[PDB]
Order: structure tokens, then C-alpha cells, then sequence
């Protein structure tokens, strides 16, 4: 009877792995998805091995594993954390109706086949604002997050998730060897904060109005625009490690976070605001390998 | 709904395919059963080891706790072992300071200090003296203090390249111009490649350099003889293509690859 089935539902959710509290308000559709993921989840683990608040707390990002055909079969629980939406919310459901349909196409061939390893950038939606408060998915804003995971045997796609952190907007400390830069579109310098001297020897009149491009080593160039693409197309981006021409010689080891900066009146794209992480002292300090480096 | 009621048994009848016990039986339960059988199937069963044992397989990240004052390592978890190449044994008990690039030990001092969240990045050794960039996330838990983190990795002569302004220009060579021509990259660097080539060549080069910039970002092969620092003629094959750039489409520089022949 309906009364029975209510009761064995209930018994159902408390025995989720979940909350009395959580698991107390689930609709039954739910208690199906969450179950069925939760016993799929162990089904894929038994495959790969043959104080979690802990692993949780020191996450910058959340794990997904999803399915060749999109469906988001897992979903760690602090992703509410970073993208409003809750676990619980999504599991089950197709990641392509949460991501930006501009990008289901990428995702799509990330999901697929032989390599197993898996590098990318995917806009997904966010009911949590800048600062701690919450939004209905009607005012969902687009969230860029940094994919890295594996492609797995039907397959798996076994990915972490993390947010970039908005140059606007920051939790996180900063060290001496981070420097900030501000770009046009086409990567110019068009300000870059008085650190860069100290840590390459360049002065900020030396690089405004400076293409970035003619500073990174040309091993690297290449690559760079795939970074650059990637930040105008998507709104940010990670860069690799890339290697820049100091001053004086040599190279220095670099990674850049990019945010393209709008302007909150007219929302139009207003700059480029790069984080500038240096990875290393100068290296080849002794080979001179462009013209600048000649002042 | 129609298929409301439908995708409840999809669900139910994947529940059941899916509770061995439930699944193992000469037909199919009832839904008031399937639904008692899976209670008693996973009151029988994330696993907390499994959250740690996905990021290894995503991230190829491994957990550590460190004290804060010090640098003592107060925890490492075992996927050091996979993810550095090294033993608990070797990282359990120990400084992080030894474990890091020796440039890495200020950047390290100064994510320590009393104050939230962290994140870093840096380069640690990996024995069988080699160096791998890691991630670091994580934060403060006291423990007078302990730092909770997760490190994870990251995804990745014949000849001499150079780049040029589209006049011919030298504004970039890699070191093996030295050994491809013999020049140090100051001797090369701001004189026009014209000033290089064989009058006979000259305008084959500029021919070349006219159309590769019109063939715009396409390559283009060309085949000169370069003068030597022992000023003997070189024959040399330089494919070079132009460079533009991803937003503006301006051609930032024109990239080429000078091979000796």
C-alpha cells in the first residue's frame, strides 16, 4: 500500500548514504537516482583499487565520473560549495543539461575513447554568488571550471572539477612569487604591478603596451594561443607551464590564471586580468634569446 | 505524467538488476520488496578510502598534513608513493622543505605563516635527482598548527628556430644556432635575415618572405645558403609559417624553422 511503500522510501533515504536531514526530504524519483548512483559509484571503485571531511575540506574542486553517453553518475558532495548545486540535485542526470551547449560538443569527445587521460575547460551552471549567497536556476550564472581526470573502462569519464578563482573575487592568499597583469584582448600588456621587476627584471613601461606573445619562448607559442582562445571563448583559463624571456637572459617558468573582466554597466568585456605564477628562478640566465633582452 | 510512473520502474527494475541478492532471485520482487531488499543489500554495505583512492585516479593528487610551525609532516598518505615515487617511510615523519626544490623553500615559508584557505604550486623530488610540478590545495587546521593539503600532478641539431618581424628580422633564436651556424644568438639578433643570405638567394628569400605573409599562416619551404661565423655558404632549408594573433588576427611575428641541409 501506499502507506507501506512511504514507509519502506523513507527507510530507503535514511540508509543513503546522507543526512537524516537530507535524506529525510527527497521525493521518490530521487531516492532511485541517488541509490541506483550510489551502488553504480561502487561498481566503478572495486574496478579501479583491485577523515574524508578531511580529503573534502582540502579540495579546491569536485570529482565527477561520467558516463560516455553524459550521464552524471557521481558527483562529490562539496560541488554545492562551488556551484550552488547540490549533489543530490544532479545526480543521475545528463551533464549536457548543465553545461553550456557551446561546450557539449568538447564534452562530448572528452567522454569518448587511446589515451585515457583527459585535460579541459567546461562551462558549467552556478546558484552561488560571489561571496556565500544562492540563486533559482532561471539566474544561473555560467562558471568556467579546469576538467583534469582520466578516460576509463561502457566507459567512465573520472574527472576533477575546479572553479578558477575570479581575480575580483579572492579567498586566497598570495605569495612573492605571483604577479599580476592586465592585458587587451590581444594579450597587450595594458598594466603589469611593480613585483614583475623584482622577479624578471622587466619594468612595467618596459611592458606596457607589449604584445605577450614576443616575451614567451617560441617553443611555447603556440600552445599559449590555444590558452588565450580558450580564456576569450570561455571567460577564463588555466595556461601551462610556459617559460618567459627575462630581462636578461634566459627564461623564467610560468602559470597564468586569466578572468576576462567585464564592466558591470555596459557588460561589456572591459580586460584581461592575469595571475601570474612563477615556477622557477631564471633559467639559461646565460643565453640571450631575443632582441629586448639586448637592453 | 505517462512517463513518470515509467521511469520509477527503470529505476526499480535497475535497482533490482543491481541488488545481487535481489537480482540473483528466479523472478523479479515486488516494488515494496526490491525496495526492502536494497535497504538490507547496502545496510549490508562513498567509501571513505574510495574518496582519497578517485582523487589518485583523477587528480593524481595524494593527501599530507604538515605542522605549520615547523614543517614537520604529521601525515602522508600512501599515494605519495604512486604520485612522488615515494615511500610513506620516506615521507612520513619528515620536513616538506626536504621534499621541495631548494627555490621552492621560500615560497614554501611563506604559505606557513599564522594568519583560511591555501593553495600553492611547486616542484618536489621523485628519486628512483628529478623534480615533478605539483598542485597544492588545501588549509589551515590547528594540531601550534597543521596544514591540510592535497598535492596533485599536472597533464602534458638538425636544426635552429627563430622568429622574425615580416621585414626578416631576427627577433628570437634558440641556442642551437651556435651549433647550426655557428653564431652566438647576439650575432643574429636585430640584423635583417637578408643580411644573412647568398646575393644569388636574396630575393628567393624575400620572395619567400613576401608570400608567407600573404599565404597568411600557412608554412612555406625555402632553401638558401647561409653564411657561416667561418663565413663558408651554407645550404639551409627554412620552413616558416606566419604567426597570428588568436583575438586580432594581427600577425604578431613569422615563425621559422632554419634546417641545415
Amino acid at each position: 500500500r501506499r502507506s507501506k511503500e512511504t514507509e519502506v522510501f523513507y527507510e530507503l533515504a535514511h540508509e543513503l548514504p546522507l543526512p537524516h536531514s537530507v535524506s529525510s526530504h527527497l521525493d521518490k524519483a530521487s531516492i532511485m537516482r541517488l541509490a541506483i548512483s550510489f551502488l553504480r559509484t561502487h561498481k566503478l571503485l572495486s574496478s579501479v583499487c583491485s577523515m574524508d571531511n578531511l580529503y573534502l575540506k582540502a579540495l579546491e574542486g569536485f570529482i565527477a565520473v561520467v558516463t560516455q553517453d553524459g550521464d552524471m553518475i557521481f558527483l562529490s558532495e562539496n560541488i554545492s560549495k562551488f556551484m550552488g548545486l547540490t549533489q543530490v540535485e544532479l545526480t543521475g542526470h545528463s551533464i549536457f543539461d548543465f553545461t553550456h551547449p557551446c561546450d557539449h560538443e568538447e564534452i562530448r569527445e572528452n567522454l569518448t575513447l587511446v589515451s585515457t587521460e583527459r585535460d579541459f575547460f567546461m562551462r558549467m551552471k552556478c546558484t552561488v554568488t560571489n561571496r556565500g549567497r544562492t540563486v533559482n536556476l532561471k539566474s544561473a550564472t555560467w562558471k568556467v571550471l579546469h576538467c583534469t581526470g582520466q578516460v576509463r573502462v561502457l566507459s567512465c569519464l573520472i574527472i576533477m572539477c575546479e572553479p578558477i578563482q575570479h581575480p575580483s573575487h579572492m579567498d586566497i592568499p598570495l605569495d612573492s612569487k605571483t604577479f599580476l597583469s592586465r592585458h587587451s584582448m590581444d594579450m597587450k600588456f595594458t598594466y603589469c604591478d611593480d613585483r614583475i621587476l623584482e622577479l624578471i627584471g622587466y619594468h612595467p613601461e618596459e611592458l606596457l603596451g607589449r604584445s605577450a606573445y614576443e616575451f614567451y619562448h617560441a617553443l611555447d607559442s603556440e600552445n599559449m594561443t590555444k590558452s588565450h582562445q580558450n580564456l576569450c571563448t570561455k571567460g577564463q583559463v588555466v595556461s601551462g607551464q610556459y617559460r618567459m624571456l627575462a630581462k636578461h637572459g634566459g627564461y623564467v617558468w610560468l602559470e597564468t590564471q586569466g578572468t576576462v573582466i567585464y564592466n558591470p554597466r555596459n557588460l561589456q568585456p572591459q580586460c584581461i586580468m592575469c595571475v601570474n605564477y612563477v615556477l622557477s628562478e631564471i633559467e639559461k640566465n646565460d643565453v640571450v634569446f631575443s632582441m629586448d633582452q639586448t637592453e | 505524467e505517462r512517463r513518470r510512473r515509467n521511469k520509477m520502474t527503470a529505476y526499480i527494475t535497475e535497482l533490482s538488476d543491481m541488488v545481487p541478492t535481489c537480482s540473483a532471485l528466479a523472478r523479479k520482487p515486488d516494488k515494496l520488496t526490491i525496495l526492502r531488499m536494497a535497504v538490507s543489500h547496502m545496510k549490508s554495505l562513498l567509501t571513505d578510502q574510495e574518496l582519497k583512492h578517485l582523487i589518485l585516479e583523477a587528480a593524481d593528487g595524494f593527501l599530507f598534513i604538515v605542522s605549520c610551525e615547523t614543517g614537520r609532516v604529521v601525515y602522508v598518505s600512501d599515494s605519495v608513493t604512486p604520485v612522488l615515487n615515494q615511500p610513506q617511510s620516506e615521507w612520513f615523519g619528515s620536513t616538506l622543505y626536504d621534499q621541495v626544490h631548494p627555490d621552492d623553500v621560500d615560497k614554501l615559508r611563506e604559505q606557513l605563516s599564522t594568519s583560511s584557505r591555501r593553495s600553492f604550486i611547486c616542484r618536489m623530488r621523485c628519486g628512483t635527482p628529478h623534480f615533478v610540478v605539483v598542485h597544492c590545495t588545501g588549509y589551515i587546521k590547528a594540531w601550534k598548527f597543521c596544514l591540510v593539503a592535497i598535492g596533485r600532478l599536472q597533464v602534458t641539431p638538425t636544426e635552429f628556430i627563430s622568429r622574425h618581424n615580416i621585414e626578416g628580422i631576427f627577433t628570437f633564436v634558440d641556442h642551437r644556432c651556435v651549433a647550426t651556424v655557428g653564431y652566438q644568438p647576439q650575432e643574429l639578433l636585430g640584423k635583417n635575415i637578408v643580411e644573412f643570405c647568398h646575393p644569388e638567394d636574396q630575393q628567393l628569400l624575400r620572395d619567400s618572405f613576401q608570400q608567407v605573409v600573404k599565404l597568411k599562416g600557412q608554412v612555406l619551404s625555402v632553401m638558401f645558403r647561409f653564411r657561416s661565423k667561418t663565413r663558408e655558404w651554407l645550404w639551409m632549408r627554412t620552413s616558416s609559417f606566419t604567426f597570428q594573433n588568436p583575438y586580432s588576427d594581427e600577425i604578431e611575428y613569422i615563425i621559422c624553422t632554419n634546417t641545415n641541409v
